[PDB]
């Protein structure tokens, strides 16, 4: 599969979950390391990845970036961006080589889909194109219940109600509210958080979206 | 001989003993190298230019609190022990700096620009001369100054004069040439400048005609906008990063200042933005007076007469006129320069400055 | 015993065999069964 | 001998190059050892540098202040006070 | 050189070149960083072709997604003459 | 002894004993990075002749300072900073530079501006700083900047601001020379026929002081140029160079050199051991044909 | 005096050193990026022979060796960027960086303003100051303190000065990486520096990593490369990964600086990258007054100054502008030869500074 | 005799310093000052030549015919190349153009000199190759019965200090020796499209190879019996030293029309 769509929800965290569940070996392979300025060596690295992955099977090869097995454009600067065409091509050629057997998985992750060579059209390549949407009221509330185990609360806090009060929040941002709720608490001389403490936390920045709007005269 | 020899022989003797003992250990060929870092295990890792690298003992010729990384040291054959320390080589003011040591001119030789001269003074000359106001008060003299005027007319003159008065190395940077049009060259060039300056302080970073990184952009993309912006940002960050009361002084130079962003000037470090006013009548007499000294001429010349008909003309005009008048004499096969010659040169330059018709002269 | 010399081969009268050492040097040894066939496989020390 | 070098200040009266030659000269004096010489140099330098001030002479005398030879430190500081005279304070502060 | 010599011995043969932009660019921007290694490669392929040695029991097949980072040399007949498109 | 040794000396030292046994010669690095010396040039004023207006002007600006420095100083005129030559393309812009260099017996140093365009930290900056050092040792010199000029005599090279940035640096350096040193022995030559390679420092006084005009050839002038080129080689002896010259109109100094070389292919085909007048008329006809282009 | 004592030190040092060299000669012989003991006679496996290089290899899987204490030999030794590993003869430090950056242990610039930056300072105080002073508070709540701070408005607003001041108080390192320099145009080089900065960061934990200008690098990513957004995004995307990928919060701080707010990406905004947005943009009239009052305490002054009046002439300022009014006001006095500052001088400095800022 | 015998290292003589003493650069990277033989010091001694070196002796064992090799793959010599007027008829302008430029100095240097016009020493050919142009180049070489030396000009492009300068030097020398000859530079645009405007950086290694080619090219060919023919995929600009008179003097076009 190829994933694009926003993290800040636990995209990385989901990937590792799948890894745990299937009993795959999780291999974080960083796309900038291949991309070597030296000859081929990068090509060999792609093959070694498959080789170990096939020995360790089940395996997810989790690819940090997509900017250095991709971003090759369609212009005559695709010349410069050779190293990146070659690492990618080989990894695909190698997967379809062994498509009937499911031993190794490949996952690439980014904020957003980039220009690439066709590969979304074929089962044996990265067939699947998976979107991340944003959360909804049921989802925020579960994410808040996971948060509220870790840290003290006064055990009165209603995720559903707080969830109505936050508009267009993502999972990572509900986690930053918990921190701000604690910064209120830190000033107040409390060691837990009441409902109010969380309401005030939302008002403060989390840096991507914050519900506090009531100004206009 | 003999008088000397009695003090000489023991004074000789202590140095020789130290020396003897050093040379035996120090025995050649010993490779010179660079200290990479000085380590937590009291070793130093070294980068040897022979390609191995080692964890090395030190023989205290001078101590480790008196030694820092990247310094050059002399290394033994295999284990690379620091047998003695060396002085650094190839300081790079001969590669990113055009040096004008004890540059010429002074304030008296263009005088009559006196009010502006006090302004320039107050940031650069005067703190050196009188530290005390600056110290006691606790506020700092402006790090950097901007001069706007024009080359060979007043911008350059002020810069020669002030730099020489403070006896600092005037180190001349070509702004446009930094301009290197590929992703790697400029920000380093800029860093390397600032570094060498602070080391060997007090020092003048003179950036001549910066016009081309005088843009700011709201968004950065690609290589074609980002290059320019990286160079601009590097200057801005070094200023913002460090603060110096005169380990590094900057003169920035540009024809007009309306091509520099106000957010690159950075108030509170660069507080002075100093103008260029034209030489007035008193000043013309003076500018002339200096340039007629160097001369061999006729006695019919009237320094006074030529100044009076000149309508508020640049110091450049005055330079130009002398230079022009010498030519009219040289062509005519003579070394005497009559009044009529000065006058023709004056008439020609005065017309071109005073040409601007139907929108100046409405 | 190490220190020993390894060789990274990438090669798949009597019979001649070429070995590529990682010192990037090609060397002659025979493959007449003085040196066994199963001591060569590519990609391998 | 002490007086000979003292005398050289008075001989170097009205002589442009020679005043310059002093800067070469006191170099020679550092090479030559002996307590008599080490004691004499702050004074030699002091006399010349108050009938012809020398930035080099001040720069040297700062170092002599922090000298482990007792007599040298003594003479340097009195000398240094001689150079700063003509004002109260300056660099002397 | 090895690839060609072995093709002649082991002829018939398909020589399949996977994404040709790296041995047959056009230049990055007309400039160079590493795009001269690309030119060194590319002259060798054009030379074998132009040569006294002739392609007929050794066949070379080039593959690339886009024809817009093939060199003009290749696009000229006599270094490629047959151009199959995927319809 | 240590006074034989010096910084940047090349020496032979025993691998046996590490003793410096002899001295070779000193080495350098900008001199083989497309900068070069050309001692005693072969250009004359007769070469691109018919330069009369320019000749007197150029003699006073460049030659007199060089030949007699004390004279300039005492007279009350500081030596001119730069000359820029401006006039039609393809004349003998480059040629003139070399001619003057020869006359005074100074070193002609040809600088490729762009080459002075290395894409490493400062290596380019380094060469620029060293260009001045070298020429100060080698004084007197004509430092001729190539790649600012469009001429058919050599070739039109240069594009962009990549030789405008370099062109600026040359002018700062003249300030610098009058400046702390208070010398000048080194004169810098611009040539151009182009508006998209200029500076505003070019337009500014006290930064460059002479703009000397390059004439167009004419019928009298073409004859002079032609005469030199035909008497460096074998030719018929009844020749009227005047006749030939009248037939060329419009035609730069570079064209007078092309006429001879086109005439030569005709001579060569007909297996002569000299060129004739005939070949030259036919050659003029060939150049005129090109100028008229549709 | 000074000379005899320096020789006495040489003589002493040297004798120990000569003996020590011979011992080093008889055996035939920490940062490091690969280990390279180029021989190894002393020392699965039951003995070390470890040498990590392209041209040869000696491989043993098992480190430790409390006797002989391993190391020695052809010296670069410790843990490997391949994990064969010199584990624990003479201090390895987790693959430790030989690529430097500028370190400023305790940066010295204490508390430029404390009045009229009142809220902005207090934001810093909660995040940075208090978690070093007491880790247990933070722990007990169960919260993790902001990983990253974004500081906005123009740079050199006294943005730098304040940051430095809290760093002094806590005795913490400033780790300066300047965005603009990274920019290479050679394959992968920038992103490589970023990985080693964080490895190095984890070792040095209790540090403010200052990342100068995000206008410079990581300014777009909507292009899908261009040659100059392609290394630049590569560096950028790599740098985020490291941050959500975990580095300790409440020790390692990353502070971002930006002049203009159009460079920012959704990738950049999100938690685990930026959590705080601290203002250094436009303050109030009451606020401008406090910052004026604060720089002129140190100065002598002669009477008749009300800060309120000085403040009044600013229609809009940034912190940079304020610093310029006090310092410029002092200059008019020095020209006239003065130690004191006057109401007239302060007015004169407002008029100059604002007007230049315009356009 | 026996002391100075195989095995041997190869070096090159750079210059003679004084009597019985010479400087050599050996190909490995180690440069030695060595003796020359007294019977090799006079009348066989060239200022730069290829030499046989001993690996213990540090003395001039032998002087070699210049053809010493490189770690780049060797260039091709084709005495009588097999393309010999294949394509003809309707190439009327390009056949005539080649004929007076390339063939005539090889058969007779001496007529050009007697006229006193400069012979073409180098020619630049522009327009496509392998479509009528190459055929002619090869044919001329064969008809003049000169050695065709096909010289791979995008193959300097070695990535090391100078193997590449050593090889150009061997080739120009060997051409003047084995005259009549064509050095045919395939893609000269590889090792000479650089800096015209501070673009096309990364070309620092070819700058030495370029200087070496110019000193060999201009310094020989004074009467012309050895031709250099430059070849470019279409056209590329070159660095100013090639293009000026005395080198690439004929610039020949393949017609659009």
């Amino acid at each position: 599969a190829l994933m694009y769509g926003p993290p800040g929800t636990g995209k990385t965290l989901l990937a590792r979950a799948c890894a745990a569940q299937t009993n795959a070996t999780f291999l974080k392979l960083a796309a900038p390391q291949l991309v070597q300025m030296y000859i081929g060596e990068g090509a060999k690295l792609v093959r070694d990845a498959f080789a170990l992955a096939k020995e360790k099977a089940p395996t997810i090869i989790f690819i940090d970036e997509l900017d250095a097995i991709g971003t090759k454009r369609f212009d005559s600067e695709k010349s410069g961006d050779r190293e990146v065409q070659r690492t990618m091509l080989e990894l695909l050629n190698q997967l379809d080589g062994f498509s009937s057997d499911d031993r190794v998985k490949v996952l690439a992750a980014t904020n957003r889909v980039d220009v690439l060579d066709p590969a979304l059209l074929r089962s044996g390549r990265l067939d699947r194109k998976i979107e991340f949407p944003l959360p909804s009221e049921d989802s925020r509330a579960q994410i808040l219940q996971i948060h509220s185990r870790k840290m003290t609360t006064d055990d009165d806090i209603n995720w559903q109600e707080l969830a109505r009060s936050t508009d267009e929040f993502n999972g990572a941002q509900l986690k930053a509210v918990t921190v701000e709720a604690g910064m209120i608490a830190l000033r107040n001389g409390q060691s837990s958080v009441k409902h109010e403490d969380f309401v005030e936390g939302i008002s403060e920045v989390q840096a991507r979206k914050s519900k506090s709007v009531s100004f206009y005269a | 001989f003999v008088s000397n020899s009695e003090i000489l022989k023991p004074f000789e003797k202590k140095q020789e003993e130290e020396k003897k003992q050093l040379e035996e250990i120090r025995g050649n060929p010993l490779s010179i190298g660079t200290l990479e870092e000085i380590i937590d295990d009291d070793h130093a890792i070294v980068t040897s230019p022979t390609m191995p690298d080692y964890y090395v003992s030190i023989l205290s010729f001078v101590d480790k609190e008196l030694l820092e990384p990247g310094c050059s040291v002399l290394l033994h054959h295999k284990t690379m022990s620091i047998v003695g320390v060396l002085q650094d080589d190839a300081d790079p003011m001969v590669s990113v700096m055009k040096m004008d040591k004890s540059p010429t001119e002074s304030y008296s030789d263009i005088g009559g620009l006196e009010s502006q001269i006090q302004e320039i003074k107050e940031s650069v000359e005067l703190p050196l001369t009188h530290p005390e106001l600056y110290e006691e008060m606790g506020i700092k003299p402006p790090k950097g100054v901007i001069l706007y005027g024009a080359p060979g007319t007043g911008k350059t003159l002020l810069a020669k004069a002030v730099a020489n008065q403070t006896s600092a190395t005037f180190l001349r940077i070509v702004g446009s040439e930094l301009i290197q049009k590929y992703l790697g060259d400029g920000p380093r060039l800029c860093r390397q400048i600032f570094k060498v300056a602070g080391e060997n302080a007090p020092s003048i970073v003179f950036i001549d005609e910066i016009d081309a990184i005088g843009t700011k952009r709201y968004d950065s993309n690609s290589g074609g906008e980002r290059e320019i912006q990286r160079t601009m940002l590097e200057l801005l960050n070094q200023l913002d990063g460090f603060d110096d009361r005169g380990d590094v002084k900057v003169i920035m130079a540009t024809n007009k200042i309306e091509t520099l962003d106000p957010a690159l000037i950075r108030p509170g470090r660069i507080d002075r933005k100093i103008l260029f006013e034209n030489p007035d009548l008193s000043t013309k007499k003076k500018i002339l007076g200096i340039h007629t000294s160097k001369m061999n001429l006729s006695e019919d010349v009237n320094l006074e007469t030529l100044v009076t008909t000149k309508d508020d003309l640049s110091g450049a005009d005055i330079q130009a006129m002398c230079t022009e008048a010498g030519l009219l004499a040289l062509r005519e096969r003579r070394m005497q320069v009559t009044a009529e010659d000065f006058k023709q040169a004056k008439e020609r330059v005065m017309k071109n400055k005073v040409e601007e018709n139907l929108e100046g002269l409405y | 015993q190490l220190p020993y010399l390894v060789a990274n081969v990438v090669e798949v009268v009597g019979k001649a065999a070429v070995v590529k050492t990682s010192s990037r040097q090609t060397v002659f040894l025979p493959m007449v069964g003085l040196v066994d066939p199963d001591k060569l496989k590519p990609n391998d020390l | 001998l002490a007086y000979a070098v003292l005398g050289i200040a008075l001989i170097a009266l009205g002589e442009d190059i020679g005043k310059e030659m002093s800067l070469r000269h006191f170099g020679h004096l550092m090479h030559y050892g002996n307590e008599h010489i080490r004691r004499m140099v702050p004074l030699a330098m002091g006399i010349v540098s108050v009938s012809d001030p020398q930035m080099k002479v001040f720069d040297t005398l700062t170092r002599f202040s922090h000298d482990a030879d007792l007599e040298v430190s003594m003479n340097s500081i009195f000398a240094m006070g001689l150079c700063g005279a003509g004002t109260n304070n300056a660099r002397l502060a | 050189r090895e690839m060609f010599a072995y093709a002649k011995e082991h002829e018939p043969c398909i020589i399949f070149m996977d994404e040709v932009d790296a041995i047959g660019g056009r230049r990055f921007s007309e400039g160079t960083s590493a795009d001269r290694e690309i030119q060194r490669t590319l002259m060798e392929l054009l030379t074998q072709m132009d040569g006294f040695d002739n392609l007929g029991q050794t066949k070379i097949i080039m593959a690339t997604n886009r024809p817009d980072t093939l060199d003009p040399a290749l696009l000229r007949p006599g270094r490629l003459d047959r151009k199959v498109e995927i319809p | 002894n240590v006074k034989d040794l010096k910084a940047s000396q090349r020496v032979c030292l025993r691998s046996d004993s590490y003793m410096l046994h002899k001295v070779l010669e000193n080495k350098a690095d900008p001199l083989v990075s497309l900068m070069m010396v050309e001692k005693v040039p072969d250009s004359t004023y007769d070469m691109v002749g018919g330069l009369t207006k320019q000749i007197k002007e150029i003699k006073e600006v460049i030659e007199l300072p060089v030949k007699h420095p004390e004279l300039f100083e005492s007279l009350g005129i500081a030596q001119p900073k730069g000359v820029i030559l401006y006039g039609p393309p393809g004349t003998g812009k480059t040629l003139l530079a070399r001619a003057v260099a020869h006359h005074t017996d100074c070193k002609f140093i040809r600088v490729s501006g762009a080459e002075l365009v290395q894409k490493y930290i400062g290596e380019g900056s380094r060469m620029v700083r060293e260009l001045f050092v070298m020429a100060r040792e080698h004084a007197p010199s004509i430092i001729f900047m190539d790649e600012i000029d469009s001429i058919g005599s050599t070739r039109v090279e240069g594009s962009g601001g990549g030789d405008s940035e370099v062109q600026r640096t040359m002018l700062e350096l003249l300030n610098q020379l009058d400046g702390f040193e208070t010398s000048k022995n080194i004169k810098i030559i611009m040539a151009t026929n182009r508006l998209d390679i200029l500076d505003p420092a070019l337009l500014r006084p006290g930064r460059i002081d002479r703009k000397i005009e390059f004439p167009p050839p004419s019928v009298a002038a073409r004859a002079e140029i032609l005469r030199i080129h035909s008497r460096k080689m074998n030719l018929t002896r009844g020749i009227n160079l005047r006749k030939v010259a009248e037939k060329m109109n419009g035609c730069s100094g570079a064209d007078v050199k092309g006429v001879c070389t086109e005439a030569g292919m005709y001579a060569l085909r007909e297996r002569r051991i000299h060129v004739t007048q005939e070949d030259f008329e036919l050659a003029v006809g060939k150049v005129m044909n090109k100028n008229q282009e549709t | 005096l000074k000379q005899t004592e320096n020789d006495l030190k040489d003589i002493e040092a040297r004798i120990k050193e000569k003996a020590g060299v011979k011992e080093s000669d008889t055996g035939l012989a920490h940062p490091l990026q690969v280990a390279r003991c180029t021989k190894i006679i002393k020392g699965e496996d039951a003995k070390y022979v470890i040498n990590l290089k392209q041209i040869a290899k000696f491989v043993v899987g098992l480190g430790e060796r409390v006797s002989p204490t391993d190391i020695e030999e052809g010296m670069r030794v410790g843990v490997d960027r391949s994990k064969y590993n010199i584990e624990l003869p003479l201090p390895p430090r987790i693959d430790p960086s030989v690529t430097m950056m500028t370190v400023e242990e305790k940066p010295d610039v204490t508390y430029s303003d404390v009045g009229g930056c009142k809220d902005q300072i207090e934001k810093l105080r909660e995040v940075v100051e208090l978690p070093l002073l007491s880790p247990e508070r933070f722990a007990t709540l169960g919260i993790d303190p902001p990983k990253g701070i974004l500081l906005y408005g123009p740079p050199g607003t006294g943005k730098t000065l304040c940051a430095r001041a809290v760093a002094n108080r806590t005795d913490a390192t400033f780790i300066r990486v300047i965005g603009s320099e990274l920019v290479q145009k050679y394959v992968g080089e920038g992103a490589r520096m970023v990985r080693e900065l964080f490895e190095m960061a984890r070792t040095k934990k209790a540090c403010i990593i200052f990342f100068d200008e995000i206008d410079a690098v990581g300014g777009a990513r909507f292009d899908d490369g261009a040659g100059g957004d392609n290394e630049v995004q590569r560096t950028m995307l790599e740098l985020i990964t490291q941050l959500d990928g975990f580095d300790p919060r409440g020790n390692i701080k990353v502070m971002f600086a930006t002049n203009r707010p159009n460079t920012l990406d959704p990738a950049l905004l999100r938690p685990g990258r930026i959590d705080r947005k601290v203002e250094f943009s436009l303050p109030d009239l009451e606020g401008r007054a406090n910052i004026f009052r604060i720089h002129s305490k140190s100065m002598s002054v002669e009477r008749g100054i009300r800060w309120e009046l000085i403040s009044r002439l600013c229609p809009n300022s940034t912190g940079a502008e304020l610093r310029s009014v006090c310092t410029e006001a002092g200059m008019f006095a020095i020209r006239a030869r003065r130690k004191v500052a006057t109401e007239k001088d302060f007015l004169k400095a407002v008029d100059k500074v604002i007007s230049g800022y315009k356009k | 005799k026996r002391i100075q015998s195989v095995p041997l290292v190869i070096g090159q003589f750079l210059e003679p310093i004084d009597q019985n003493t010479g400087i050599v650069s050996s190909t490995t990277g180690m440069s030695y000052v060595v003796r020359i033989l007294s019977t090799l010091d006079r009348e066989l001694l060239k200022p730069s030549m290829s030499v046989a070196l001993h690996r213990h002796s540090n003395a001039l064992v032998d002087i070699l015919p210049p053809d010493s090799d490189s770690s780049i793959s060797v260039m091709g010599e084709n005495e009588k190349p097999d393309v010999t007027y294949a394509d003809v008829g309707g190439l009327d302008m390009q056949k005539q153009e080649i004929r007076e430029a390339v063939e005539l100095p090889l058969v007779q240097a001496d007529l050009y000199e007697q006229i006193g016009i400069d012979p073409p020493r180098g020619v630049l050919l522009y327009g496509p190759p392998g479509t009528g142009k190459t055929m002619l180049v090869k044919a001329v070489a064969n008809s003049t019965k000169a050695a065709f030396i096909r010289v791979n000009g995008s193959e300097f492009v070695h990535k090391y200090l100078g193997e590449g300068p050593r090889m150009v030097r061997d080739v120009f020398r060997l051409a003047r020796e084995n005259a009549p000859s064509i050095i045919f530079i395939d893609e000269v645009d590889s090792i000479a499209t650089k800096r015209f405007d501070a673009q096309t950086g990364s070309d620092r290694e070819v700058q030495r190879i370029l200087i070496e080619l110019l000193t060999q090219m201009d310094g020989f060919d004074q009467s012309t019996n050895v031709k250099v023919i430059m070849a470019t995929n279409r056209a590329d600009t070159l660095d100013p030293a090639l293009l000026r008179p005395g080198r690439l003097d004929r610039k020949i076009e393949f017609p659009s029309l």
